[PDB]
């Protein structure tokens, strides 16, 4: 197993190598698509359930484990994103709602 | 050519190289794994189950 490079980097891809950098959730962008098609397909009535639909998600989970760098605000507020979630919810639904 | 102590040693792993063109770097294979299980053989499933594997 080779590579070819610049020997800059390397050093950030040595530990790549090191298979160590996790899986971390995209569901920032495809989030709205998904939570249109959910609403179409006849269940969510509210934001309240469109919240407990992305509890099942792996954004949720990943927020979570290490929320600050995923936009989030604050972990003894909301607990259990019960806040950070809504807001997800909310913005997903004001740009739907424009479409 | 010589090699140092240098970051992500690990320690398992145990190469450097060098030339005046590129700093060219080697690693040993991964290691091999201990071994305190039975593997597995096919006669011990059920009859329908052993064309699993033909």
């Amino acid at each position: 197993g080779i590579i070819i490079t610049d020997q800059s980097n390397v050093q950030y891809y040595l530990s790549v190598l090191n298979q160590q950098l996790p899986i971390e959730s995209q569901f920032v962008s495809k989030l709205v698509d998904n939570l249109n098609a959910e609403v179409v397909a006849g269940n969510i009535k509210c934001r309240n359930d469109a919240v407990n639909w992305l509890a099942y998600t792996y954004l949720y989970v990943r927020m979570l484990a290490s929320p600050m760098l995923y936009k989030v605000p604050d972990i003894s507020s909301d607990g259990q994103l019960k806040k950070f979630r809504e807001s997800l919810v909310h913005s997903a639904l004001c740009i739907l709602k424009e479409q | 050519k010589l090699m140092t102590v240098t970051k992500v040693s690990l320690p398992e792993g145990s190469f450097k190289r060098v030339k005046p063109q590129y700093d060219e770097i080697h690693i040993p294979a991964p290691s091999k794994p201990v071994i305190d299980y039975e593997l597995k053989e096919i006669t011990s499933l059920p009859d329908w189950c052993q064309e699993a594997f033909p």
